[PDB]
């Protein structure tokens, strides 16, 4: 019946820089509030308990304050292995809830992607359908856009995309997109295309095949 | 050292049951309460239930009350979840996580999770389909895995020796409830004419292991 | 139905004391997860296995704001006192 929740959703800064996480709670929980790390793909790791107490094997970059309903946790000069996502919970009265999560992400200079496009294979197209696929590859920041041409008119409804993790070495993104057609689909059109749209390009950029 | 490891996880249909378990090692697992959290893909942490170091208090969380009992056996460091009416909206991680106390929160160890996915898909192992790099300097290539079912896959370039470059995309499902990710590496142009570079894939709930060469 | 609240969260407010009317009284503070049963009970000494509380408030909680207050009657003796890991040693006149 209490309400948790984090703000901002996303916050970036750079290296050495101080983070500040805020975690509100709809009605007071004292001190019984808690913070956690999680990084893409592992379990959460405890760092702080009733409220500013740094858990075990925390270094002291983290601290945290706060009591009744608002509650802060602050990075001090962040290091890469600080950039993750941060869940706080209150654990004053049952049921004890989390908020939704911030991530925290590093801030660099906008970079382009790359992007370059892949046709089907033989071996797919021997089997009834075909996959095309658009890497944008390294860019910052995490917003993009892509569309998809097929003999130069606008495809909706038939791609997909995933987006990596911010890549530990030079802070930026990729972006996977897949447009699937049936193989008869693929073999009545000539031109296929994947348009791109972001900050670090002054226009979209086009990549593309002619089929054959 | 505290280790909690879940188990159990797996495809179950809607309507149906599965048993959790999470077996505890390196510390007095009866002195403690122990908890279950769960996390679907792409979401929060979401709490699913309490156990009291003695087992005499329970408690539940508002969507799984009447569906979902925890119990525990200290005679054999044994937390359990029995999950009945199983719904689309149960998918999730499922972590076994240890109170440093009798029952509360907060939550001072976690086990690496067990997956659950519920649904009326049937595994089935992936197409290895090859990314073939094609026409500054740095060529492009990879695999397409498709249709396979359920998560996880687990992509390697050449056993691991290739791990510079190399993205391996989050999967995404699909309308036929199957899923599909892409796995690509950048390399040398000039290394495309001498460089042999082949994804292998591994998908453990169909016991289907793969590997597919990568040629211009 | 509550949980048994965290015993290793409970601090005397009110030790053990006399009410007036043959009851033993106390206060405590809980500064665990809430709303919550108190887990209280009471020994003879050198016989932990047999509770000898007799309670007059009967299934004592922590509210969300307010509970604490525990009254008892004790057999003739030397007792101990227990709510939650909160220990106090209690001769009860005879």
């Amino acid at each position: 019946e209490i309400v948790m929740t984090q703000s901002p959703a996303t916050l970036s800064v750079s290296p050495g820089e101080r983070a500040t996480l805020s975690c509100w709670a709809s009605q007071s929980v004292s001190s019984n509030l808690a913070w956690y790390q999680q990084k893409p793909g592992q379990a959460p790791r405890l760092l702080i308990y009733g409220a500013s107490t740094r858990a075990t094997g925390i270094p002291a970059r983290f601290s945290a304050s706060g009591s009744g309903t608002e509650f802060t946790l602050t990075i001090s000069s962040l290091q890469s292995e600080d950039f993750a996502v941060y869940y706080c919970q209150q654990y004053n009265n049952w049921p004890p809830r989390f908020g939704q999560g911030t991530k925290v992400e590093i801030k660099r200079t906008v970079a382009a992607p790359s992007v370059f496009i892949f046709p089907p294979s033989d071996e797919q197209l021997k089997s009834g359908t075909a996959s095309v696929v658009c890497l944008l590859n390294n860019f910052y920041p995490r917003e993009a856009k892509v569309q998809w041409k097929v003999d130069n008119a606008l495809q909706s409804g038939n791609s997909q995309e995933s987006v990596t993790e911010q890549d530990s070495k030079d802070s930026t993104y990729s972006l996977s997109s897949t447009l699937t057609l049936s193989k008869a689909d693929y073999e009545k059109h000539k031109v296929y295309a994947c348009e791109v749209t972001h900050q670090g390009l002054s226009s979209p950029v086009t990549k593309s095949f002619n089929r054959g | 050292q505290v280790q909690l490891v879940e188990s159990g996880g797996g495809v179950v249909q809607p309507g149906r049951s599965l048993r959790l378990s999470c077996a505890a090692s390196g510390f007095t697992f009866s002195n403690y309460g122990m908890h279950w959290v769960r996390q679907a893909p792409g979401k929060g942490l979401d709490w699913v239930a309490v156990i009291s170091y003695d087992a005499i208090s329970k408690s539940y969380a508002d969507s799984v009350e009447g569906r979902f009992t925890i119990s525990r056996d200290n005679s054999k460091n044994t937390l359990y979840l029995q999950m009945n009416s199983l719904r689309a909206e149960d998918s999730a991680v499922y972590y076994c996580a240890k109170s440093p106390t009798a029952i509360d929160p907060p939550f001072d160890y976690w086990g690496q999770g067990t997956l659950v996915t519920v649904s009326s898909a049937s595994t089935k192992g992936p197409s290895v389909f090859p990314l073939a790099p094609s026409s500054g300097g740095t060529a492009a290539l990879g695999c397409l895995v498709k249709d396979y079912f359920p998560e996880p896959v687990t992509v390697s370039w050449n056993s691991g020796a290739l791990t510079s470059g190399v993205h391996t995309f989050p999967a995404v499902l699909q309308s036929s409830g199957l899923y599909s990710l892409s796995s690509v590496v950048t390399v040398p142009s000039s290394s495309l004419g001498t460089q042999t570079y082949i994804c292998n894939v591994n998908h453990k709930p169909s016991n289907t292991k793969v590997d597919k060469r990568v040629e211009p | 139905t509550y949980t048994m609240c965290d015993k290793t969260k409970f601090a005397w407010k009110r030790t053990p004391t006399d009410s007036g009317h043959d009851t033993v009284v106390m206060e405590v503070t809980f500064s665990g997860t809430k709303p919550c049963r108190i887990p209280v009970r009471a020994v003879a000494h050198g016989f932990p296995d047999v509770n000898v509380a007799m309670l007059i408030t009967p299934n004592p909680t922590i509210e969300n704001n307010g509970g604490g207050f525990i009254e008892m009657q004790l057999p003739p003796g030397d007792n101990i006192i227990y709510v939650g890991e909160l220990s106090h040693q209690w001769f009860q006149k005879g």
